[PDB]
Formats: C-alpha cells, structure tokens, sequence
C-alpha cells in the first residue's frame, strides 16, 4: 500500500531536461516477466499506464522467477540535489545499553511513498514488444534505484516517526536504512507493546512492518561485529588456507588483515606486504616467505581470540588510554570500566616531512577527541604515556599552538619522551664547530665539512648530491667528530627550522641520521647565521 | 520582504556540520523548538540541499551560526574613522533586533541549517529561517532603516558620541569618565531595550635591540641574523660593521669588544627602528590580514598588514587569567581582540594565519569562542625569524 504522507517538490538539475533513453530491446522470454510485474504493480498504484505524451523514458531490464530492472543513472545525472543521505554510520561503541531492542525492516517502504506528480513523467519507462508499439508507464511511488529516493524515505518515515517519537520519551529509535532499531529497559511485556503500537502506528500510513518470516534476531551483525544483548563481538575473521597465493590475494588479506588490527592485539603484515614489492601483475604468484608463512600463521591463531565489548552506560566515566606501539603508530581503547572496552583503535605510522613524537601524540589525542564527540557526544578522560613535566616542558615552547584535553599520566612503557633539547645558550667550554656545505646543483656535485674554534677540521667530497645535502651533511659530520657537548653554527635555513620544531623523525634519512646524533649528545647548542 | 539573491552565478552553501557535544546539542534543540513556535524558522525537507554549520556558546547557551560562506555568497549592498579616537568604547549585541523583520521568502532555503545527532542514531533536524538570521551579512544591511531610526534620537541628543553598527555588534565609543561613560550606554539600552575598549591607548610599540654590557660572538650573530631580516622592512638596517666582528673562528663563547664603527652602526639601526616604517596606509580596495605568532609562555605577537612588511599595526597578547593549560583559548581569545580592534579601526575582519594545525583549531575554537561574527581564516608554519623578531617589541617600563 501507499502512504497518505504529503509529497516533497522534486526539481531537475538547472535547465537540464527530463531523459530520453532508447529502450534495449529484450526476449519475449523477459517482455512477458515485465509485463506481469507490471500489471501488479499498476494495480497497486505504484505506477501508471501512459501514453505517447511522454517525451522521457527510461531503460527497464530483467534480472534474477524475474524481477525487474530499471536504470535511472541517466534521470540521477538530471535530479536536483538532496541533503546528503546522513553520511555517517552508527559506532556500536556508541549504542546505550538497553534491555531490549527491536529491528523493524521497512523495506520497500520506499515503494511506499507517493511521487511528486509534477516529477513523475521523468520517470516514464518502456516495456518493448516481440517492432510494435511497447507499453508504457511512470512511477506514482519514490522509484528503487532513484537518486532521491533514499532521503524521500527517510524524511518521510521521520515525519511520521514524529509523534510516536514524541509520545515515548523513555524509548529510542535508531533509523538506519531500511530498518528502525527501536531498543527500552521498560518491561519485555511493556516493550513489546510498544513495538507492535508502533509497528501498527506505521500501517496506519500505508507503511507495512515485515513477517515472522523476516523478522531478524539477535545477535546483530553490525559491520563486521556481533551484537549480544550485554556485550558485542566480532564476526569471524577468515584467513584461506591455499598453496598458492597471488598478488590479488595478499592484498586482499592485507586488506582485511589490517582492519583486526584495530580490534584484535599483535596483528602484523609488514612480511607479508613486503611480497607486493615489484609484483608485474594482480594475477600473479607469490610465493610466501619464511616469515611471511609464520606471521600469516601467527595471525591466524590471534583471530581465534575472542575480542569483545561492552555497550554505553552514560551514568559511567568514559576513559580512553594510549599506547606507543612504534614510532608513528599508536593504539588506543575506550572503556568505561578497567578492561570492559567500548572500542579500540590503532593509528598508521605517519609519515610526516619532519615531527616529533609529543606532536604526534597530541594528533592521536585529537583523533580520538573528534571520534568520542561523534560517538558519545563527549570527550574523554585520556590516560597518555607521558610524564606532565614532559608535556609541560614541550607545549609550553612549541611555536604551533596545541593541547590536550583533561589527561592523567599512566606509566605505562614504553613512555613518549623528548629525545633532545637543543640548548637555550651556547655552551661554555664545548668546542664551536663552524659547518658549511655548498654543491652545484646542477653537476649535483659539492662538499661539506667545519672549521671548529679548536683548530679541528675537515671537507667531504660528495657526488650525485643537492645543496640541501651537503649543509645537512655539513651538519652531521659536525655531530660525528665532536663531543658530547657541541655549539654548531650554520646558516642552513632548514636548520633553523629544527631549533624551532627539533623533530625526531622525518623523511630524510640525513635528517634521521643527524637526529640520532643529537640524540646521543649531552649537549647541543645549534646556532643559525646569514649566509655571506 | 525586500528581494535578496545570490551573487550571479552563486549557489547556495552546503557546508557540513560538525560534531558537537551532547551538552550543545540538547541545547540548540532546545533554542530552536522555542524559535520554530515562535515562527522564526520551520523544519525542512530532504529537498533543500544546502547547509550552514551551526552552534551554541556563551550562564545559558546563545545560538551561534556560521554564516561565512552564505555572508560570501550574498550579494552586496560607512567607517566612522573618529571611532579608534574615542577615549572608550564598549560594544553591544543586537542581533535580537532582526528576529522581528521577515527574511525574503526566495531566499530563506539557503539559510538552512542542520543540528546533528549523537552517533548519527537520527538524521539531524533541518531547519531554515523566515525572518532575518543573526551573523548574515544582510541582516545588518535590511535592518538599516530601522536602526538609524532608533538611533537618530539618541545620536542627535549626544551629538558628542559615536556609533558603529558591525554585524550584530554595536560598537559606542565617547570620551566621557568611566562612570559617565557606563551610565550613557544604559541610557542607550534603555532607549533599545524598548522594541570595555579603549583605543586611544592602543599604543605602537617598537622594536628593541639588546643591549649589554659585554657581547658574545652568539650574541651578535643572533643579533646580525634578526637585523639582517629586519632589512627587509628598513633598508637602512646596516650589518657590515657587525659582520666584520664575526670574523674568524671563535668559540661562540668569546667576548668580542665592540669597535666604534659597530657602535655607531648599532645605533643608526636602534634610530630607525624607533618608529615604524614610512608611507604605510590602509587601502579599502584590499583585504586586511593579521598574523600571529605563538611565543610561548602565554605571549603572542601579531601584525596586521595588507601587504608584507608594511605593518599598519603590531601587538602583543598576553593569554588571560585561567587559560594557562589551553593554547587553543587564549589563541581564540587573541583572535577575538584582533578582531575587534580591526573592526574599531577599519570597519572590517581581517583574515587570519593561525600558526596551529588545522584539525587542532576545527575541534576546539567554538568551545571558546564569544562574538557573533566570525573572522576568515588559514593555518600557517611560523618562520623561525618573524617570531624572533617581533619578540624584540619594547614593553611597559614597570607594566600599565
Ligand atoms: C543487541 C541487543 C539485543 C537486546 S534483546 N531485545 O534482548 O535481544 C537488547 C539490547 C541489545 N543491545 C544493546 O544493549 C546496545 O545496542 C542497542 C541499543 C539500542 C538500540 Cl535502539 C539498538 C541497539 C542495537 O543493538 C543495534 C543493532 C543493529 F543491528 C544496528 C543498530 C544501529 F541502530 F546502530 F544501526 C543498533
């Protein structure tokens, strides 16, 4: 049945026109399913025999009894824009816990909500015949496969949820799609009522609710989890067992193999993405490593774990704590009660063009901000491997502006640490390395090296090199050939940069390698000067 | 209703809405109900495909819309320079006064706004407005009229003091005591209510050179390096006698005495950077822009210019009391004053280069954000050098 809901005014896209699509001819085979499938929905009233007055038409195919295809790619390209289809998706980690919950699929509800009749006729299809004139028609109903379709519907059921909604304060409903998720703590008995009072509320709008048949039960599958009443679990994860792999296949298991490595601890596919290196074609066969066979293997029994979470009790603390897995990758969880995660996270390894450590944690700590305010509305407590005298010495400096949310150190290692401090003042009694490195950039040819205040010195001769390089390297022979405490000038520019941000990693592996040197020093002290 | 539209060619804004904590969003739901009763907006359908991002601030909750892109989009429609002269000034919220009016009935669809819902368990509830919205560039613009009107009485019995309508603000600046001052604002409010800056003291302060007893090899090369930027602004600026010092290979410890040519070039270069360059002057035709530097410790430095190293104003911020552990307030506070000081004396926002990282300001500027206007903005990496430099501006003998 249709819904006696009001209409929304549909437009085409600005000027463009109504489509006009020749129809593939089909089989008497399927001419003869289409008619039929029509002729039911005609009398329905989901759509309406027309005539030659239409202009428009739209291709109608025949799929599998048969079920009938129609393409609207073409009206799609010519209708107006809707309000994004809510975009983003519900986190299990985010559902209050309730004592019972309800899944209510309405489907084809979308057939069962009227058409703006000025719109109608751009929806006007053909059936053809065995050459002759075919039968046409054009949807008095929001068309499956429809551009606006998907929004129609769920405003629609949302005017209509309204009331009820209204009426039962101590009751949610989650719209998702074609289903309503409608979960209380009421009494089972109580409950129960409720849903067959809304359940009859929606037919009293030409909305039909499904069947015994139909009717799904718990536990839920929610994007790859399993949702129990009092905790949630994961789906299964699969990893085939095959003598022979191809490069499609190890990246398909790469592919599901990192996305466990967000709920599952101690997942690894560094050997096993090393056997993508130089791959000539998807159909290709790469033989497993050694290591490769026992990382796979020791995947295998990690996914045997029984991971699982709790829901939300919003009367309860949120907490989320961090972990330093490697430098740039970072793992997280979520639980409100020691142990009783709500979700966990990891974070890729970063590669940025030069940052620290401390810096990125804050990164983290954002991430993490921003996914806790879209689940829950809230911010969490953060419990992060990071001393307060750490992070006050840090943030306090920094020329960017940043922060933290409320926080607590937990010693939890490995801890997240400032592996240098660059001096505040030359140093009194270390020696004065004076650096400099220039290079042709264009023969890429050049040299590098110092001229310290105690007389010490040296050149490098260096090929297949840029100007950058050699100062850098300037720099890092510097770091080599001194003590452990050394004032180095330089009027490198990207030195400057490190006395302000004195990064701990980057992308030049120069860099790195001057990183590590200061490192190991007790203390630096790295002053910049004009050039000439 | 007066007939708005787009600039030619401009469609509507469709901008996304952010998260918003759970405490805000009960709130707006709330602010709404009451306005849609009060028809001053009405839910919408799926067919209106734009969108304005929208918020709470602040002890209750005040309804704060983005409307930078719509303000951009809209299509177009006078400074009181004797503002930024009066001895005070102290700026009132009447965006109230729009409610009444009604919004063109064509143009209402792109005022339409989205309240987003926790866990996106609900689509959010769209609404549009029907009268004249508060933070719309037209707003102001329609309700102008109306506003002189109003004001015609007040203005013509104190012919001695001035005001500046910016968006929803009202800026009043007399030279009145404090006391005098407050009590003819009341008068004002009084006078509305029926239907604290000071920019004379906004000092330009310079730029200070060190100075001490004995220098370091260091000490001059920090010194010649800032110098030699400067240049940049003074041409003037002079290393040569200095550079001439920084001869040889000397610890970076080692006291350098001064010859005397250094010591006059120091002094030439201390002369010049005694006031502020030359032939600067503000140009209507061309945007405003401030930039700000993190120097630590609470202290930022900013400089509002149109073109580069042609300051037509430099400041320090010092953060605000409670603010300590938050970067991300006493910058949005920062803004805020910029901001307004930018208004007061040109009648306009500048566009901002915050020097934080994008995702870190998008979290958290609104949690502390108090004007009905927002400025336009860019996040930036600060070169090491700008920073030094103006963190050589003089200060207070013994403070203020
Ligand atoms: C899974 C379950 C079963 C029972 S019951 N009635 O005993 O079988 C009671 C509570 C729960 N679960 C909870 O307490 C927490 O979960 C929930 C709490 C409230 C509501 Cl209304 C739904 C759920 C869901 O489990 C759920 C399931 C889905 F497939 C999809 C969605 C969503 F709407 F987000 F898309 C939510």
């Amino acid at each position: 049945p249709i819904s006696p809901i009001e209409t929304v005014p549909v437009k085409l896209k600005p000027g463009m026109d109504g489509p006009k699509v020749k129809q593939w001819p089909l089989t008497e085979e399927k001419i003869k399913a289409l008619v039929e499938i029509c002729t039911e929905m005609e009398k329905e009233g989901k759509i309406s025999k027309i005539g030659p007055e239409n202009p428009y038409n739209t291709p109608v195919f025949a799929i599998k009894k048969w079920r009938k295809l129609v393409d609207f790619r073409e009206l799609n390209k010519r209708t107006q824009d809707f309000w994004e289809v809510q975009l983003g998706i519900p986190h299990p980690a985010g559902l209050k816990k309730n004592k019972s919950v309800t899944v209510l699929d309405v489907g084809d509800a979308y057939f069962s909500v009227p058409l703006d009749e000025d719109f109608r006729k751009y929806t006007a299809f053909t059936i053809p015949s065995i050459e002759t004139p075919g039968i046409r028609y054009q949807y008095n109903v929001l068309p499956q496969g429809w551009k606006g379709s998907p929004a129609i519907f769920q405003s629609s059921m949302t005017k209509i949820l309204e009331p009820f909604r209204k009426q039962n304060p101590d009751i949610v409903i989650y719209q998702y799609m074609d289903d309503l998720y409608v979960g209380s703590d009421l009494e089972i008995g109580q409950h129960r009522t409720k849903i067959e009072e809304l359940r009859q509320h929606l037919l009293r709008w030409g909305l039909t609710t499904p069947d015994k048949k139909h009717q799904k039960e718990p536990p839920f599958l929610w994007m790859g989890y399993e949702l129990h009443p009092d905790k949630w679990t994961v789906q299964p994860i699969v990893l085939p067992e095959k003598d022979s792999w191809t490069v499609n296949d190890i990246q398909k298991l790469v592919g599901k193999l990192n996305w466990a490595s967000q709920i599952y601890p101690g997942i690894k596919v560094r050997q096993l993405c090393k056997l993508l290196r130089g791959t000539k074609a998807l159909t290709e066969v790469i033989p497993l490593t050694e290591e490769a066979e026992l990382e796979l293997a020791e995947n295998r029994e990690i996914l045997k774990e029984p991971v699982h979470g709790v829901y939300y009790d919003p009367s309860k603390d949120l907490i989320a704590e961090i972990q330093k897995q490697g430098q740039g990758q970072w793992t997280y969880q979520i639980y409100q009660e020691p142990f009783k995660n709500l979700k966990t996270g990891k974070y890729a390894r970063m590669r940025g063009a030069h940052t620290n450590d401390v810096k990125q944690l804050t990164e983290a700590v954002q991430k993490i901000t921003t996914e806790s305010i879209v689940i829950w509305g809230k911010t969490p407590k953060f419990k992060l491997p990071i001393q307060k005298e750490t992070w006050e010495t840090w943030w306090t400096e920094y020329w960017q502006a940043t922060w933290i949310p409320e926080w607590e150190f937990v010693n939890t290692p490995p801890l997240v640490k400032l592996w240098y401090q660059l001096e505040k003042e030359p140093i009194v009694g270390a020696e004065t390395f004076y650096v400099d490195g220039a290079a042709n950039r264009e023969t890429k040819l050049g040299k590098a090296g110092y001229v310290t205040n105690r007389g010490r010195q040296k050149v490098v001769t260096l090929t297949d090199t840029t100007n950058q390089k050699t100062e850098l390297q300037a720099i890092y022979l510097a770091l080599q050939d001194s003590g452990l405490e050394v004032n180095i000038v330089t009027d490198s520019q990207y030195a400057l940069g490190i006395i302000q941000a004195q990064p701990d990693q980057s992308e030049s592996e120069l860099v790195n390698q001057i990183i590590e040197q200061l490192i190991k020093k007790e203390k630096v002290y790295l002053a910049w000067v004009p050039a000439h | 209703t007066v007939p708005v539209k787009l600039k030619p060619g401009m469609d509507g804004p469709k901008v996304k809405q952010w998260p918003l904590t759970e405490e805000k969003i009960k709130a707006l739901v709330e602010i709404c109900t009451e306005m849609e009763k009060e028809g001053k907006i009405s839910k919408i359908g799926p067919e209106n495909p734009y969108n304005t991002p929208v918020f709470a601030i602040k002890t209750k909750w005040r309804k704060l819309v983005d409307f930078r892109e719509l303000n951009k989009r809209t299509q177009d429609f006078p400074h009181p320079a004797g503002l930024k002269k009066n001895k005070s000034v102290t700026v009132l919220d009447v965006g109230d006064a729009y409610f009444s009016v009604p919004l063109d009935e064509d143009f209402r669809k792109y005022t339409a706004f989205t309240i987003p819902s926790i866990n996106n368990e609900t689509p959010g509830i769209r609404y549009q407005y029907n009268v004249l919205p508060q933070g719309w560039k037209g707003s102001p613009a329609i309700f102008q009229s109306s506003m002189t009107k109003i004001l015609e009485p007040f203005r013509k019995q104190n012919p001695d003091i001035v005001i500046y309508q910016y968006m929803d603000d009202l800026y009043v600046g007399s030279d009145l005591e404090i006391g005098q001052h407050r009590t003819k604002i009341e008068e004002l409010r009084q006078h509305l209510l029926r239907w604290e800056l000071h920019p004379d003291k906004w000092t330009v302060q310079p730029i200070v050179l060190p100075e001490k007893d004995s220098w370091t090899v260091n000490d001059i090369q920090k010194l010649v390096g800032k110098l030699n930027w400067a240049s940049q602004i003074y041409p003037g600026i002079k290393v040569r006698q200095l550079c001439k010092l920084l001869r040889g290979t000397k610890a970076l410890t080692e006291v350098i005495p001064l010859t005397e040519e250094a010591e006059l070039e120091l002094a030439e270069n201390r002369e010049i950077l005694k006031e502020p360059v030359h032939g600067v002057y503000y140009d209507p035709s061309k945007d405003l822009i401030a930039e700000i530097q993190k120097q630590g410790q609470g202290q930022w430095t900013y400089q509002i210019y149109q073109e580069p190293f042609k300051n037509l104003k430099t400041g320090k911020y010092a953060r605000m009391r409670g603010a300590h552990t938050n970067d991300v307030k006493q910058l949005t506070e920062a803004v805020q004053k910029i901001t307004t000081e930018s208004i007061v004396i040109w009648g306009k926002t500048p566009k901002f280069k915050l020097p934080i990282q994008k995702e870190t300001w998008e979290t958290w500027w609104t949690e502390y954000w108090q004007a009905t206007w927002i400025p336009e903005w860019e996040f930036v990496n600060t070169p090491p050098l700008v920073k030094l430099w103006y963190q050589l501006e003089k200060e207070p003998i013994v403070g203020a």
